[PDB]
RNA sequence: UAGUGGCCUACCAUGGUUUCAACGGGUAACGGGGAAUAAGGGUUCGAUUCCGGAGAGGGAGCCUGAGAAACGGCUACCACAUC
């Protein structure tokens, strides 16, 4: 919670705790070039 | 445009820290240590290809298929890249060139865990 | 008669005659009106530094042929968006965009030495650190 | 008023300036010797050590005094801005 000594949460709208991005395996079937 | 908490200010914030990485964080009254931020999508990494100049007065070269600890900017990555030649490129198509050449600009090739803001690398 | 007056009282003519001929000579026109001040980026200075836009597009009234390593800059005494130059060329590595130089003419008010619109001053010294003793290898050519 | 004076004021007269350029507008305009000039004339500049004018951030206003509409003097407004 950032606060000060107004609270703002880490809210939802937030790529989840990743480094590889997750959608990439699903990437992995673009099929551009089948050479 | 989605900058929302005021820099300038004192902040105390609740900042969730594992207990796996409790080696080196220490009270620097007399030490050195400090932290910075990410953003969004930085917790996403990328393909970045680099432009490099040889260190002056630094004769020897190195082979550029070998492991090289990159910085762009201040932080360690031991990067595998590859270097290709840093001529003006219309077409923006590049080599796969093994090894550096002594003099001129080199074109790194390579994927890192990405520090988006161009630093002298 | 030769198309003027001559008497000698016809000098209220005369004066008054060369008064509206002035007009079609050239830099009285425009020196006369301020157009210089009103114009002009450099608004009748000799120098002005300012920050680097960015890379330039090359758009072709004639002829230096190549990506002429151009730099968009605008000032800061003004804020004028003009296209510049580097000379002793190449070197497209050592400065960032938004970053200084000083300009200066290329010996027309420039308006032509190369492919680029309105590519008229050279710049002499980035950052406050020349650039002639900058290409003799002691310090480094600056990118855009 | 130190004093001439439309400087005011009270009644009068209907004048005055002008294409010989009135009036109005702009000036990156403080005015006079200087400068670059260099056949001569012309040209452009003059903040600047001297003379004269003006101002003490902008307009007012007054005291003391032979002398100031003074600002390292004062009162007020206006613009700032210190403990």
């Amino acid at each position: 919670k950032i606060e000060k000594i107004t609270v703002f949460e880490s809210n939802m709208n937030r790529d989840t705790l990743d480094e590889y991005a997750p959608e990439g395996t699903e990437d992995w079937s673009d099929y551009d070039e089948d050479f | 445009n989605e900058a929302q908490a005021i820099a300038g200010d004192r902040i105390r914030m609740f900042i969730r820290f594992p207990k796996f990485l409790l080696e080196k964080i220490q009270d620097p009254k007399q030490l050195l240590f400090a932290v910075y931020g990410l953003l969004l999508h930085e917790h996403k990494n990328a393909v970045v290809n680099f432009s490099l100049q040889r260190w002056e007065q630094y004769d020897k070269p190195v082979p550029s298929q070998e492991p090289i600890v990159v910085q762009y900017g201040v932080r360690r990555y031991t990067i595998q890249p590859l270097f290709s030649q840093g001529s003006n490129s219309p077409n923006n198509v590049h080599k796969y060139e093994r090894f550096l050449h002594p003099d001129t600009v080199s074109v790194a090739t390579c994927i890192a865990p990405v520090d988006f803001t161009q630093s002298p690398a | 008669g030769k198309g003027k007056p001559r008497g000698l009282n016809s000098a209220r003519k005369l004066r008054v005659h060369r008064r509206n001929n002035r007009w079609a000579e050239n830099n009285y026109k425009k020196r006369l009106l301020g157009t210089a001040f009103k114009s002009s980026p450099f608004g009748g200075s000799s120098h002005a530094k300012g920050i680097v836009l960015e890379k330039l597009g090359i758009e072709s009234k004639q002829p230096n042929s190549a990506i002429r390593k151009c730099v968009r800059v605008q000032l800061i005494k003004n804020g004028k968006k003009v296209t510049a130059f580097v000379p002793n060329d190449g070197c497209l590595n050592f400065v960032d965009e938004n970053d200084e130089v000083l300009l200066a003419g290329f010996g027309r008010k420039g308006k032509a030495k190369g492919d680029i619109p309105g590519v008229r001053f050279k710049v002499v010294k980035v950052s406050g650190v020349s650039l002639l003793a900058l290409w003799k290898e002691k310090k480094e050519k600056p990118r855009s």
